[PDB]
């Protein structure tokens, strides 16, 4: 009966990890940051509105220059916007219209998209002779593609619904490393600022910190009660925020190995679809299912503003690398640039 | 079955044997970092409209 | 501004092409096909003629789009909102699988999936076209085996007409919103025709209900 | 008695009962009509989200009904004073052109609505159901032009004739000649009635040929198809039948005695007041009686 | 690649044709820059993507006409009245305009034919010592400032190797064209612009042209032969 012995050992071992977690909990984030002055009410005006999509918008990603952004929609079109003049630089027709993610290469010569076809496709924007054409179709996943992020011009990390992430090589199209350990579908991921680690949110209410090089999970985080819909890294790199389906946000710290503060209100019962941080990390913008975006004071866990300008569910969020704007997409086929 | 349980147990021991710091030590870094970039945040502190790339 | 004015007319040339594709896509009928794997969905597809399977067929100058999600094997809730907006949902259930087990028999597995897909919060007004395939294999099996293995509360003769009508009644009983959506039930033979016609008739009623919504009558 | 209007043997009456019945009847049409059509205009402009081809036509019908309502206070004073126009010459023609161009405008923008509903039920896959918001705007302006072009003759007429010590402003006077305005008044009913009845009968028959009447909301829509057909006949047949009788008396008896027309002339102007009944019931029947 | 053109005629008319090949010709705006036997380049005409806005040089406004045929990927130029002032080699240049694009990147082979206000770019320097291995700077000047309010100075640097078509080195103030070695550099001040070369190779000889793109009646700088 080694199965029962192993199960008992895991429960005892998990108790030891839990015992060490509360031992280091000397204080709380709210208690420490109670003396700080609030950021005050924040009002963001719609500085721009981008039209041209004819279906629900599922994902967008800001360019590294903080001027271009790529938006993915379910009508089969990938559109690159000039966020300063609303100009459409490119319009990429996709083979499959069921796309749930889009990524922008840090160099800017590539974009990626994927979805229910279980294939991540890389498109060449440089196009030395002609227009934008596909470059590689990274097949090998078993479930739907839920997120994808570029590490460089030749490496991309993709998380799918088959409970396993992966690290690809664009030149050969082979899975360099496969990450396993999740018990549910992986719905999002966020690369570290130093591009050495990343965190993945799954449907089992757990976020796991991976290592790109070694390929083994380093830490696990619990505290959510429903599916984690979106994850994002703190700009420092020693924390991250998760958005689950129980209408709550949590800020986990990579060194304390435990949740620090929670961002919940009694008025909101709708789950969070997207989260993002400001340039300094003081503001935690979260997109909800109740047709508007919210701004949270990450250091005091107090509501500080509402970006109510959408007539449908907000499905994606983005903050420029410069930090001077916020673009929020939604299912009403509209993108809006705020402040 | 046994190997899968052994793999989970072996991986679980790796997370237990890690170096942890107090929350107050960790929360101090988050507060110190936020005031290190307090003035460099356009969203927290609005900049003059002349420097806005989207207003005009 | 010389180069900027040329960049604006490029965006406008992109805009006029986006509308042209959107007009073409709006004139197509999107359907969703579901089943229990070996329920005859492949058999149904032939009559109307990894990842997602897309099928194209036309009938009476109407272009249909069929999507098969039988190879996903993932959490249905996380990607079911993508199909919210299809004209109709096609459900395939094999009547011959009332005694085969996957435990629990395969028929109750079909009923469990039908209960969730019909009562989904995203599908509250989409018509469901229910296809009961394998009627030839079901009519011979009832002679040698009763229906009591499937439904223990069954009380009737072991004849095709009575047994077939009881299974249809059990599947329609799972419809909780009896006043908002209509469930179309058809009995599909292994080698038969007019099944694409049954979809055309059911889809037309959806378009009429859609057209009246623009005019405000319905 | 007898009057001459442009070399035409015409009989004009000034009955006492006109003052006692018509300003009451016309009073209730304006006071709620301003609230009925006016409030419906507010929702159409500052509370709607998506504009489609069907909503554009209902807007043109709404604005046509609103303009007819503001004619009533000018109409009512002519009735309280017992056919005594004290408003001038040019205003008299304006209150006759814009009172008649509106009524044909409202009639035109409900056959279009009836035809619009016919194509959305009997031919659901027809290309006419997917016209853009521009093609409806072109059609609405084109239908306005033919409406105006069929009543421009009213403006060129010097109407404020002298009736003894009274000024008579009226485009519907009993005259023994063939006039286009009299013919146009008849065609305002007989032609649209055929299209409305044909479109309303085919819609309900088709919605019952295929078993769609079991749905609760389809039953709600089916009844309102009869309602728009019932209201149209109720609000427009009484005036037409009397006018047909007037055309009969002219042929058999003539203008040699202007006494047989005493009863019908009073009746005709009372029944003509039911033509503004339709412009009152339209906001309730057409716009306020929808799920949206 | 692209090629095609007309031949010699006496004072008559001729139709110039270009044959695009494998670069998605339907989404490229094409020019018709021409170069006389011994002078610098001179812009002639332009037709945008989708045959939209069309511009002509002041000297060929009434006589010339430019049109494109997106199927079969062919560009046309029809000249009606032809004088002795317009004998030149007619080059075909492609150019696409979006946010980060590089116009005038590829130049056609060009064909010759014999018949038997605006912005002025000076480029005063006309001859430079040709010794290998030196760091040479080529200067330019403009009548009015090219620094648009957008923040980018529209100035393009072209190199014409002896016997071949012009090739784009630098587009706008400092951006380096694709395939150009990083030795070339470009800096300007809105009115005065310089092109810097670190180490001259044996393939760096030729005529260097500067072109503005602020106002569409655009002019070149007559070149500075090394
Ligand atoms: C009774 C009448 C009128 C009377 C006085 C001033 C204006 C209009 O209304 C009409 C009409 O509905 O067109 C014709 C008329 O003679
Ligand atoms: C009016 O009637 C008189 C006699 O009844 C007749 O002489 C005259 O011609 C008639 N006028 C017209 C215009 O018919």
């Amino acid at each position: 009966s080694e199965l029962d012995q192993l199960r008992q050992e895991a429960e005892q071992l998990k108790n030891q990890i839990r015992d060490a977690r509360k031992a280091c909990a000397d204080a709380t984030l709210s208690q420490i940051t109670n003396n700080i002055d609030p950021v005050g009410r924040i009002q963001m005006r719609t500085r721009r509105t981008l039209r041209g999509h004819l279906a629900k918008i599922y994902a967008m990603h800001w360019g590294t220059d903080s001027r271009l952004l790529v938006s993915a929609s379910q009508d089969g079109k990938l559109i690159i916007w000039d966020s300063y003049t609303t100009n459409k630089v490119h319009a990429i027709p996709l083979r499959s219209s069921w796309v749930m993610t889009c990524a922008y290469a840090p160099s800017g010569n590539y974009v990626a998209c994927g979805g229910l076809d279980n294939i991540c496709s890389i498109y060449n924007l440089k196009t030395r002779e002609g227009n934008v054409r596909v470059s590689r179709e990274l097949a090998g996943h078993t479930g739907y593609l839920s997120c994808c992020r570029f590490l460089d011009d030749n490496q991309i990390v993709t998380s799918s619904g088959d409970t396993t992430c992966a690290l690809w090589d664009i030149e050969t199209g082979q899975q360099t490393t496969t990450f396993t350990g999740h018990t549910g579908d992986v719905m999002s991921l966020s690369l570290a600022p130093d591009t050495r680690l990343f965190v993945s949110g799954a449907c089992d209410a757990s976020a796991k910190l991976w290592d790109v090089r070694e390929g083994m999970c380093r830490q696990t985080f619990t505290g959510h009660e429903s599916d984690i819909n979106a994850i994002c890294f703190f700009p420092n790199g020693n924390a991250f925020a998760t958005g689950s389906d129980d209408a709550t946000c949590r800020l986990f710290d990579l060194r304390a190995d435990q949740e620090l503060m929670t961002y919940s209100h009694d008025n909101i019962i709708c789950g969070i679809t997207s989260v993002s941080f400001s340039k300094s990390g003081r503001l935690l913008l979260a997109g909800y299912d109740d047709f508007n975006c919210n701004v949270w004071d990450a250091l005091k866990a107090d509501r500080a503003g509402v970006l109510a300008g959408h007539d449908n569910r907000v499905s994606c969020l983005g903050v420029t690398d410069d930090g001077m704007a916020v673009a929020t997409g939604s299912w009403d086929s509209f993108l809006k640039i705020w402040n | 079955s046994i190997a899968q349980a052994r793999k989970l147990v072996e991986q679980l021991k790796m997370e237990a044997n890690i170096d942890r710091i107090k929350v107050s030590k960790a929360a101090a870094d988050l507060m110190a970092y936020c005031e290190a970039h307090a003035k460099e945040d356009p969203l927290l502190t609005p900049v003059p409209a002349s420097e806005n790339p989207f207003r005009e | 501004s010389a180069e900027d004015k040329a960049a604006v007319e490029r965006s406008k040339m992109i805009d006029r092409n986006l509308r042209e594709d959107g007009e073409k896509a709006a004139r197509e009928v999107k359907l969703l096909l579901l089943g229990a794997g070996e329920s005859g969905k492949s058999t149904i597809v032939k009559q109307m003629k990894t990842g997602i399977v897309e099928t194209h067929f036309t009938f009476k100058d109407l272009h249909f789009k069929m999507f098969d999600v039988g190879a996903q094997r993932s959490e249905r809730k996380k990607w079911i909102h993508c199909f919210e907006g299809v004209a109709a949902i096609i459900f395939c259930v094999a009547l011959s699988d009332y005694d085969l087990v996957l435990e629990m028999n395969r028929m109750h597995e079909s009923m469990k999936l039908f209960d969730s897909i019909c009562n989904n919060k995203w599908f509250t007004d989409t018509s469901i076209i229910l296809f009961l395939n394998k009627k030839d294999l079901f009519e011979e099996k009832i002679k040698k085996s009763p229906l009591t293995i499937c439904y223990q509360e069954y009380a009737g003769s072991n004849t095709y007409e009575e047994a077939a009508a009881y299974i249809q009644c059990q599947f329609e009983d799972l419809n909780k919103r009896k006043d908002t959506k209509e469930i179309y039930t058809h009995f599909t033979c292994s080698t038969d025709t007019k099944n694409v016609q049954f979809v055309f008739d059911a889809v037309t009623d959806v378009i009429i209900k859609n057209n009246l919504k623009d005019c405000g009558l319905f | 008695h007898f009057l001459e209007i442009d070399k035409k043997n015409c009989c004009v009456f000034r009955d006492d009962f006109i003052v006692k019945v018509l300003p009451p009847v016309l009073g209730l049409e304006f006071i709620f009509g301003l609230l009925g059509n006016g409030l419906a205009l507010w929702i159409f402009c500052f509370h709607l989200k998506s504009w489609k081809s069907s909503r554009i036509f209902l807007f043109n019908l709404a604005v046509a009904d609103f303009l007819l309502i503001i004619c009533l206070p000018f109409l009512m004073d002519n009735y309280v004073r017992r056919w005594d126009w004290k408003f001038g010459d040019i205003p008299c023609r304006l209150m006759l052109f814009m009172l008649a161009m509106n009524r044909q405008g409202s009639i035109i923008f409900l056959t279009v609505v009836a035809v619009d509903r016919y194509f959305r039920v009997v031919h659901p896959h027809h290309a006419l159901n997917k016209i853009s918001n521009r093609t409806a705007a072109i059609i609405s302006c084109l239908l306005w032009g033919i409406t105006i072009g069929l009543t421009v003759h009213l403006l060129k007429k010097k109407m404020p004739i002298q009736n003894g010590g009274a000024n008579l402003c009226s485009s519907f006077s009993i005259c023994h000649t063939f006039q286009w305005h009299e013919a146009m008044f008849l065609l305002e009913f007989f032609l649209p009635l055929g299209i409305i009845l044909f479109c309303s009968a085919r819609i309900i028959w088709s919605l019952r040929q295929r078993q769609m009447d079991r749905h609760a909301k389809i039953k709600r829509a089916i009844t309102f198809i009869m309602v728009v057909a019932i209201v149209f006949v109720i609000c427009f047949l009484p005036s037409v039948v009397v006018r047909i009788r007037i055309f009969w008396l002219l042929h058999t008896s003539g203008t040699q005695n202007c006494e047989v027309y005493r009863s019908v002339d009073l009746a005709f102007f009372i029944t003509l007041s039911f033509t503004y009944m339709n412009s009152m019931l339209d906001p309730v029947v057409y716009y306020f009686s929808s799920p949206s | 690649v692209e090629s095609g053109g007309g031949l010699v005629q006496p004072g008559g008319s001729r139709k110039l044709s270009c044959s695009a090949s494998g670069f998605a010709f339907s989404s490229f705006g094409m020019h018709w820059v021409r170069q006389a036997p011994e002078k610098g380049l001179e812009w002639v005409a332009y037709i945008s993507s989708g045959s939209g806005t069309i511009y002509y040089a002041d000297t060929v406004k009434g006589r010339f006409t430019i049109s494109r045929d997106d199927p079969k990927n062919t560009l046309f130029l029809q000249m009606t009245s032809l004088r002795s002032e317009d004998t030149a080699m007619y080059y075909c240049v492609r150019s696409i305009y979006y946010y980060g694009s590089s116009p005038f990147d590829f130049w056609g082979q060009g064909t010759t034919l014999t018949v038997s206000s605006d912005i002025v770019m000076t480029q005063a320097t006309s001859s430079v010592p040709v010794t290998p291995g030196e760091s040479v700077s080529i200067s330019c000047r403009s009548s009015k400032s090219l620094l648009h309010s957008n923040g980018n100075t529209y100035l393009y640097w072209f190199l014409q190797r002896p016997g071949q078509s012009p090739q784009l080195l630098i587009y706008r103030m400092s951006n380096l064209a694709s395939g150009v070695p990083d030795r070339f550099s470009g800096s300007g001040s809105g009115t005065a612009f310089t092109l810097t070369i670190s180490r001259l190779e044996a393939e760096d000889v030729g005529v260097y042209y500067c072109m503005q793109h602020l106002e569409y009646p655009l002019t070149f700088g007559a070149g500075t032969k090394l």
